[PDB]
């Protein structure tokens, strides 16, 4: 099966755009990039060969929401196995909930540290990226009216998005960046 | 929710025969917004025909007015041919000069 | 016065992408359309063929991307409601600027309604919104994470107004002056023993008319067939009120208009 | 003149 990359990742800004690079071993003379989602999609590529690798790089414009979802790739020498999936998600469209660290955002190895994520926005869900593939549903109204989730967790940046139900790949702004610090 | 349209056959102006003039037909109060309206002279469709761009009232029904220009006469009569979900079959109201 | 837009969104499943039209007026007086199915802003007004092509430019761009919004809000209002992907369902949305005497808003206003049924509205404060249903309330759930109502709130206390207050200006001959009725009176027999009396307003701008029979001076609210006020297509407007009345007492029958652009109303009379 | 389609998806 071909291999689906996206650069510089598979998180993508609203109104920016992304590059999803598929390529294999194999000698595939096309390309094929299919989005499953609220609106499906199907991009045809020529395809470049260099040194026994073959490439292509489906462009995807300003995102917007109809570009979301869930992306494959396949190749064809006049199709391929499905390369695995490749959820591509748009953020910035609500706002940023805010990041926090109990105990704090600087601890030393070996302290058990967990992230945060709240906001006043009714978000049913939160995500935590590093990269992102931490999902934790929120809890809430809390009495201040925040909805929040906590993220169990050497070293790095944090951040995290709210998202709804209806719409998987559609996360909040950015929360500010938390540096985590395990000194 | 559908509504069946309310129809108005009329002339921009008072009827003079020999005259120029605008035949309309105002089709509001209808939902959906999906409507066939026809101009018919004498029974024909009349090929020439424009209409204004959908708009709606505050309960959100639809109205359109269709129109052409006409010179009408005592010899020719016309009619507005209405079609529309809420309709079995399309709804025909003749131009009465004084209605 | 007052500046209000009319979108109409319309699903054609398997027949394309959902056609979009939009439509603004100034009181009651069309000046703007715009159909997705080269999709162009477009004046329907001679004031704002005045604007140059950098505000239309501007416009057209809001435009497509109102549809292509749309677009996205009817398949996640299918969603909602667990329709299927096969049926037609339609997105309206009004919303704009009233003023007062002086000028400046009145009220600002902003609904939306789902196959004709009220949906989501913003409230007067123009702080927050009336869900009608629980799947307008996951829209508002988004537009206060999106901090839509602000947006809103400055577009409604100010663009909306300084633009209506720039269009006045460009239109005051056509806009800004109302334009009195040409009433007269017809007469049909009825039957044996009966006769109508219609009273005629053609001419009228803007649409707001008051049409009333009078018998011996007294309301003849019932028994008055009254017709809906019609466009006539040259940016005036028509409406006839009938009443039956018995042969020989025509003379007793007032027909009484009443438009804002009259100092003084019209009292009619058919006489033989 | 047009309110700006910001993120007003239904």
């Amino acid at each position: 099966k071909p291999s689906l990359l996206a650069h510089p990742g598979r998180l993508v800004k609203s109104e920016e755009t992304v590059i999803l690079q598929c390529w294999s071993d194999v000698r595939f003379e096309h390309f094929l990039l299919h989005r499953e989602g609220k609106f499906k999609d199907t991009l045809h590529l020529i395809g470049e060969h260099h040194d026994g690798v073959s490439k292509a790089n489906f462009s995807i414009g300003p995102m917007m929401q109809d570009l979301a979802g869930t992306y494959r790739c396949y190749g064809s020498v006049t199709l391929s196995a499905p390369s695995d999936p490749l959820d591509i998600v748009i953020t910035g469209l609500y706002e940023k909930p805010s990041l926090s660290a109990q105990p704090g955002p600087t601890v030393l190895a070996g302290e058990s540290v967990t992230l945060s994520c709240s906001s006043r926005s009714s978000y049913d869900m939160y995500h935590l990226s590093r990269e992102a593939h931490e999902c934790r549903f929120s809890a809430g109204p809390k009495v201040n009216g925040t909805f929040q989730a906590d993220f169990p967790l050497h070293g790095g940046t944090y951040r995290c998005f709210g998202s709804f139900r209806d719409s998987p790949y559609e996360w909040s702004n950015s929360s500010d960046p938390l540096l985590v610090s395990v000194t | 929710i559908q509504r069946t349209p309310k129809i108005q056959v009329y002339s921009r102006h008072p009827a003079e025969n020999g005259k120029s003039n605008f035949l309309n037909c105002y089709v509001s109060g209808f939902h959906p917004s999906d409507i066939e309206v026809d101009l018919l002279k004498n029974g024909e469709r009349i090929e020439k025909v424009e209409h204004s761009d959908l708009s709606f009232s505050k309960d959100w029904s639809f109205y359109l007015l269709y129109y052409t220009e006409f010179t009408p006469t005592e010899k020719d009569e016309y009619a507005c041919r209405v079609n529309h979900v809420t309709l079995s079959q399309p709804k025909i109201v003749k131009w009465d000069r004084d209605m | 016065h007052s500046m209000r837009y009319f979108y109409t969104a319309v699903s054609r499943p398997g027949r394309g992408e959902p056609r979009f039209i939009a439509v603004g007026y100034v009181d009651d007086t069309q000046f703007v359309r715009f159909d997705s199915d080269s999709p162009r802003g477009e004046p329907r007004a001679p004031w704002v063929e005045q604007e140059g092509p950098e505000y239309w430019d501007r416009e057209t761009q809001k435009y497509k991307r109102q549809a292509q919004a749309d677009r996205v809000s009817l398949r996640n209002l299918r969603g909602y409601y667990n329709q299927s992907e096969a049926g037609s369902h339609t997105l309206q949305r009004m919303y704009g600027c009233d003023l007062g005497p002086d000028g400046r808003l009145l009220r600002g206003y902003d609904q939306s309604a789902y196959d004709g049924k009220d949906y989501i509205a913003l409230n007067e404060d123009l702080r927050s919104w009336t869900a009608a249903d629980t799947a307008a309330q996951i829209t508002q759930r988004k537009w206060e994470a999106a901090r839509e109502a602000e947006q809103w709130r400055a577009y409604l206390e100010g663009t909306c107004v300084e633009w209506l207050r720039r269009y006045l200006e460009n239109g005051k001959e056509t806009l800004q002056r109302a334009e009195h009725p040409k009433t007269h009176v017809t007469h049909h027999p009825v039957s044996d023993h009966e006769a109508t009396l219609r009273c005629w307003a053609l001419g009228f701008y803007p649409a707001e008319i008051t049409l009333t029979w009078q018998r011996d001076g007294e309301d003849q609210t019932q028994d008055t067939e009254l017709v809906e006020t019609r466009p006539a297509g040259d940016g005036t407007f028509q409406k006839w009120a009938a009443v039956v009345v018995p042969s020989g007492e025509e003379q007793r029958y007032t027909c009484h208009v009443q438009h804002e652009g009259l100092p003084e109303p019209l009292t009619l009379r058919w006489e033989p | 003149i047009l309110k700006e389609p910001v993120h007003g998806v239904y």
